[PDB]
RNA sequence: AGUAGUAACAAGAG
RNA sequence: ACCUCUGAAUAAACUAUU
RNA sequence: AUCUAUAAUAGUUUUUC
């Protein structure tokens, strides 16, 4: 985790809930092999490809 | 000067050729979206009218 | 609360719920224009047909309670039949004219505020002053003029964004007002419209009428400002001019522009006179700018311009030997220049002619946010020392200095579709186009300008192409730093010298551009066209020759010297190129002398065409001329010595002389006209005898006639695709 | 009949 | 037959006005 | 000095045997 001036707006319980949801989504995506492709495509994300 | 039957002698295929030459070295999507109109115009049908 | 209750009501009904759910905001416009089809094809015929109906007019259903069904005479005013596709009812025009005499009355006190522009037109017409009507040879020119001035330093999109910010603060989207003009106008209108009790849409339309500029191409004579364009139908005609001054308050920038135009015209015309100073004075005292005498404006106008300063100096006023270039006030501390037109190839492969100033010179640049010292040579920047305020001010100063330097690097830095002609194919100022192009994006210009190491002198900083304050290397010849009228004497030839004795201004320094005035320029003298545009000057000069053809012909026959010295030809001579004035004068005078000594070869049209070119001091050379050039809006327009021309075409069928497409009058045939096809005023030393004569070999060119000798007849390709026999006297 | 002119009107629909 | 309804919107560019 | 706002309406221009 990171934040501006290390300022975490919410309490650590909700932040930990967010962390565990992200960990669960990563586990589910790794259970199908999609995680590597997901990780590699982040750089080419905010560039609309007209088709 | 006037031209005799300009629109009855010009061909949509030649307009497709002109658009193809004009859009050289352009992205494929742009060439396709410009080329659709001459293609549809070279396969056009005409309503006969009231009768 | 009412809005949300109405929305809840619409969501309860099945069809309205379907519309509200299935229609996106983008498709709201489509369903808003959705209609069953308004079968309107000939609205004039349809209106004439409907006005014969009983109830051709629709009205809201409240009319059944606000207006009685019948009037005193029992005529029906409305019916309960509903209009198609609506709940509006059908009513008679009698209902409208009954409302206008019996309806409830409200307070119409805010109407002058809401419609301030139209009542402003009313006030301008009410307090306007009408002068005399002058019947003249009008020469209108199609130009872009403004019909709605809007705001000065705004565009249509910027004005729209300002309006959205002022009226609809929460609907502006992602726009942020960046220009200081936008912020100032936004604050001003927010304060002015604070606690306003008008509908926001009406306020937005008011601000659109007040702030949105609108320009159009119109055939215009006189001033091109909005106050003169709105009455262009009244003030200008095909054969007449109506002197008129709007009654409102005149913008000062229009006064400055019109003063610059008038001063340039007056100085250029005066340069060709025998005594330029007296001519300039008598022209400045006879000139009015928007109903105001020119001398008063000169006494109360702080405009930095060469011709304006020459006019001021001629009247004993103190001048500031300065000028404007790209939003900065330049002043030449030391150096001299001579203008020279040089053709250059642009970065985007465009060929154009640029007025290049030779010589070494030094300048000081002053702007509202930056200041600089500039030294330069011919198309080469020696050094620039900027001391601006912020990054953008210094960037703008550097860009302006780079464009001013006329560096070939700057020319080659042009990219994209940069046009150097108008949308109507009118030539633009190349320097202005380069400024506007590089003030949009100057990354390529800075990249191609170069770099140079700095020696750390006085702590003045360096600058990098991406606008950073380096201390090791900087832009080539660019350094960064940190943060008056004079009595003059003017010579007989308009040469302005300081008290010490150094030259400050000269007629050659006056710009050759032929612009147009924002405010109508009235000139009162024998020739009301003496300081008019080149087209009017040419047409009126030839019309003056036509009208005065009797005594002009007599003088040409008897005393040509006084004829050549008429003051009427001087506005014409201001159009002939300076280097060619003497050559043209000498050539035409030799032609005239040969025309006198060869009796019967008296071509009236030839004399009329060539006479204005003989008004210059003659220079004797053996060069032949097939055409003589005249500067008209920057392009040398040729007058062909033999036969018709784009400038000068004479029609033998109508006997009517047309100049630049404007009728100049009808000539009358002289008894001494040569009805024998013999010409003596076409070749300087050769007399045309007749048509093609194959006996004398092949045809040659006019530029190769020196080898011929006395009596050697020959065939020459003189004129547009014609071969004739000429002989040497 | 007339309007009109390369096809219509000389009322149409329910 | 009464009765009832109805009196008819090509494309593109431009110009004018708002 | 530059200068195609957006939109709506009307008007104008744009033919073979
Ligand atoms: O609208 C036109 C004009 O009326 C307006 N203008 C002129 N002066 C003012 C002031 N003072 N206030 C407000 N508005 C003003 O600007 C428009 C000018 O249009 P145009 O006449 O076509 O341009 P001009 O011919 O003036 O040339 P321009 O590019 O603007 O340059 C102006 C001035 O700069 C001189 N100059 C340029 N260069 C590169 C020079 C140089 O190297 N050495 C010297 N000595 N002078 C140089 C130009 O020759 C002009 O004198
Ligand atoms: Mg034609």
């Amino acid at each position: 985790e990171m934040a501006t001036k290390a300022d975490y707006t919410l309490d650590e319980e909700s932040r930990a809930r967010i962390k565990t949801r992200l960990f669960t989504i990563r586990q589910e995506m790794a259970s199908r092999g999609l995680w590597d492709s997901f990780r590699q495509s982040e750089r080419g994300e905010e560039t609309i490809e007209e088709r | 000067g006037d031209n005799t039957k300009w629109n009855e002698n010009q061909n949509p295929r030649m307009f497709l050729a002109m658009i193809t030459y004009i859009t050289r070295n352009q992205p494929e999507w742009f060439r396709n979206v410009l080329s659709i109109a001459p293609i549809m115009f070279s396969n056009k049908m005409a309503r006969l009218g009231k009768g | 609360m009412e809005r949300i209750k109405e929305l809840r009501d619409l969501m309860s009904q099945s069809r309205t719920r379907e519309i509200l759910t299935k229609t996106t905001v983008d498709h709201m416009a489509i369903i808003k224009k959705y209609t069953s089809g308004r079968q309107e094809k000939n609205p004039a015929l349809r209106m004439k047909w409907m006005m014969a109906m009983k109830y051709p007019i629709t009205a809201d259903k409240r009319i059944m309670e606000m207006i009685p069904e019948r009037n005193e005479q029992g005529q029906t005013l409305w019916s309960k039949t509903n209009d198609a596709g609506s709940d509006r009812v059908m009513v008679s025009p009698l209902a409208v004219t009954w409302w206008n005499r019996n309806g409830p009355t409200t307070s119409t006190v805010h109407y002058p505020k809401v419609y301030k522009t139209y009542f402003e037109k009313v006030e301008r017409l009410k307090h306007g002053t009408f002068g005399p009507v002058h019947f003249r040879n009008q020469v209108k020119i199609r130009r872009r003029v403004d019909i709605n001035p809007g705001h000065a330093d705004l565009s249509a999109k910027e004005a729209q964004d300002v309006i959205m910010e002022v009226v609809f603060p929460n609907e502006v989207g992602a726009r942020i007002l960046t220009s200081e003009s936008q912020l100032t106008i936004t604050k001003e209108k927010k304060k002015e419209l604070q606690d306003c009790k008008i509908a926001p849409l009406m306020v937005a339309y008011m601000l659109e009428r007040e702030l949105v500029r609108k320009t159009r191409f119109l055939p215009v004579a006189g001033g091109t400002s909005s106050v003169y364009i709105e009455v262009l139908h009244l003030t200008q005609g095909t054969c007449w001019e109506q002197m008129y001054t709007p009654g409102g308050e005149v913008r000062n920038d229009d006064v400055d522009q019109s003063l610059i135009i008038a001063a340039r015209n007056i100085v250029r015309r005066a340069t060709v006179s025998a005594d330029p100073l007296a001519s300039l004075l008598e022209m400045c005292h006879s000139t009015q700018i928007g109903g105001v005498r020119m001398v008063d404006i000169l006494r109360q106008n702080p405009t930095e311009e060469q011709a304006v300063d020459i006019c001021k100096a001629a009247m004993g006023l103190r001048i500031s030997s300065s000028f404007s270039f790209g939003g900065f006030t330049f002043k030449r501390t030391s150096g001299s220049s001579v203008k020279r037109e040089e053709e250059v190839l642009t970065g985007n492969l465009q060929t154009l002619k640029i007025r290049v100033h030779e010589g070494y010179e030094e300048f000081t640049m002053v702007g509202r946010r930056a200041t600089a010292i500039l030294r330069k040579a011919t198309r080469r920047l020696i050094q620039l020392i900027v001391s601006g305020k912020d990054e953008q001010s210094i960037a703008e100063a550097i860009i302006v200095a780079m464009v001013f330097s006329q560096e070939d690097c700057m020319i080659k830095a042009v990219r994209g579709d940069l046009n150097f002609v108008n949308r109507a194919n009118q030539r633009l100022n190349p320097m202005h186009q380069l400024l506007r192009h590089f003030q949009k994006d100057a990354k390529v210009l800075f990249q191609n300008w170069g770099i140079e190491p700095i020696d750390n002198v006085m702590g003045m900083i360096g600058i990098l192409p991406d606008m950073t304050p380096s201390t090791e290397m900087s832009l080539r010849g660019v350094r960064v730093s940190k943060m008056e009228r004079v009595v003059v004497s003017i010579d007989r030839f308009l040469r302005v010298r300081d008290q010490r004795g150094n030259v400050l201004l000269s007629p050659e320094e006056v710009s050759e551009t032929q612009g147009t005035e924002k405010l109508t320029i009235t000139y009162s003298s024998s020739m009301m066209w003496e300081i008019n545009g080149p087209e009017s000057v040419l047409v009126n000069t030839y019309q003056w020759i036509i009208r005065n053809w009797e005594n002009v012909k007599i003088q040409w026959s008897q005393d040509p010297t006084m004829l050549y010295n008429k003051m009427e030809f001087e506005p014409f001579q201001s159009l002939v190129p300076k280097a060619a004035r003497g050559q043209y004068s000498g050539f035409v005078r030799v032609l005239f002398q040969q025309m006198r000594d060869v009796l019967g070869t008296f071509d009236t049209v030839q004399i009329i065409k060539l006479l204005p070119f003989a008004a210059a001091p003659p220079e004797q050379s053996r060069m032949q001329f097939s055409s003589l050039t005249v500067n008209v809006r920057g392009s040398g327009m040729r007058i062909v010595v033999r036969g018709n021309s784009p400038v000068f075409n004479y029609n033998k069928a109508t006997k009517r002389l047309t100049v630049l497409g404007k009728d100049a009058g009808a000539l009358m045939e002289d008894p001494d006209e040569g009805t024998a096809g013999v010409e003596s005023a076409v070749l300087r030393g050769f007399l045309i005898l007749g048509k093609e004569n194959k006996r004398y070999g092949p045809a040659l060119s006019i530029n190769e006639l020196s080898n011929l000798a006395k009596g050697e007849k020959a065939n020459v390709l003189i004129g547009q695709g014609d071969v004739v026999l000429v002989m040497k006297r």
